[PDB]
């Protein structure tokens, strides 16, 4: 993309790296999310997704992560301060590899995050979507292996690096 | 003799669903906040003098995904309905849940009862009379609870199977 920024996270799986997910972060409609993203993403704000788990892994939904504060799901912090406000609903969860924000309500967004599996289009409206996988669905699909149907997982999954690239 | 009763714990997040039940199933109190997507349980135990095994299902706090919510409360014959007495929105949930419960089984006499969870806690928001007077509206008991320490514990799950076997009664 020429405006929109494409980050990475390196994969690991109880340490051992699994492979590389990036993601194009769309700055052109989301901006204020994307940047979130991004920064929590290179950590230049002295903190950020670096080493932080996904905590919760259904597969044929989502692989949810984030929480580098608490480090138990409960957890997050934005660059804004520990919440900001719904964006925009502009986009929507329309299939495998949608980028999106967890939260606990309205305006509650943080640093968690979830990668759709699939469309997950009762979350429209609810959640605001921000960017995509750009390269490495087959590592979000190895990840989705490690999950269960109550998102426990049975390996450790973590972002043992991240960045931005480009 | 031998029985099994399907209980369902359900209430707002937060409010000591899954500590309650990890109580009753595993003799240990949860300090950490876990949140539930779904999870099940099997124990068995004597309640007045007749043994029985107790499937409990521990449901999430939230008011998404009704169909699945509908499927639980379907299978389910007894509900614990849980609020945390320092939460009012949480005791303000009750009556909802007690309309879900009582369109999907297509009855108004549904075995139930209130707990009011968290009694340990010195931040009370929600008076014992409040709730007392709520659960004699519905015709149920309500049992003050506190995971932490366990009291009360024993007694909302087994009040619940006493509640089911009087419904299976009539
Ligand atoms: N002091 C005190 N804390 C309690 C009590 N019961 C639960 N907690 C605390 O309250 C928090 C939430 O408890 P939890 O049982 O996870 O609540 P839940 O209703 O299962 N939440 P969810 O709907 O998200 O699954 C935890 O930090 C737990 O330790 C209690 O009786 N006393
Ligand atoms: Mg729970």
């Amino acid at each position: 993309s020429m405006v929109n920024p494409t980050v990475f996270f390196d994969i690991a799986v109880d340490g051992e790296p699994l492979g590389r997910v990036s993601f194009e972060l769309f700055a052109d409609k989301v901006p204020k999310t994307a940047e979130n993203f991004r920064a929590l993403s290179t950590g230049e704000k002295g903190f950020g997704y670096k080493g932080s788990c996904f905590h919760r892994i259904i597969p044929g939904f989502m692989c949810q992560g984030g929480d580098f504060t608490r480090h138990n799901g409960t957890g997050g912090k934005s660059i804004y301060g520990e919440k900001f406000e719904d964006e925009n609903f502009i986009l929507k969860h329309t299939g495998p590899g949608i980028l999106s924000m967890a939260n606990a309500g309205p305006n509650t967004n943080g640093s968690q995050f979830f990668i759709c599996t699939a469309k997950t289009e009762w979350l429209d409206g609810k959640h605001v979507v921000f960017g995509k996988v750009k390269e490495g669905m087959n590592i979000v699909e190895a990840m989705e292996r490690f999950g269960s149907r109550n998102g426990k997982t049975s390996k450790k999954i973590t972002i043992a690096d991240c960045g931005q690239l480009e | 003799s031998m029985t099994e009763y399907k209980l369902v714990v359900v209430g707002a997040d937060g409010v000591g669903k899954s500590a309650l039940t990890i109580q009753l199933i595993q003799n240990h109190f949860v300090d950490e906040y876990d949140p539930t997507i779904e999870d099940s349980y099997r124990k068995q135990v004597v309640i007045d003098g007749e043994t029985c095994l107790l499937d409990i299902l521990d449901t999430a706090g939230q008011e998404e995904y009704s169909a699945m919510r509908d499927q639980y409360m379907r299978t389910g014959e007894g509900f614990l309905c849980v609020f945390a007495i320092n939460n009012t929105k949480s005791f303000e949930d009750i009556h909802h849940y007690r309309e879900q419960i009582k369109r999907v089984k297509d009855s108004e006499d549904v075995p139930m009862v209130l707990v009011g969870n968290k009694c340990d806690l010195p931040s009370r928001t929600v008076d014992t009379k409040q709730a007392q007077d709520l659960a004699r509206s519905y015709g149920i008991p309500f049992i003050e609870t506190s995971a932490k320490t366990r009291q009360g514990v024993d007694d909302a799950f087994y009040t619940l199977v006493r509640e089911i076997r009087k419904h299976k009664e009539k």
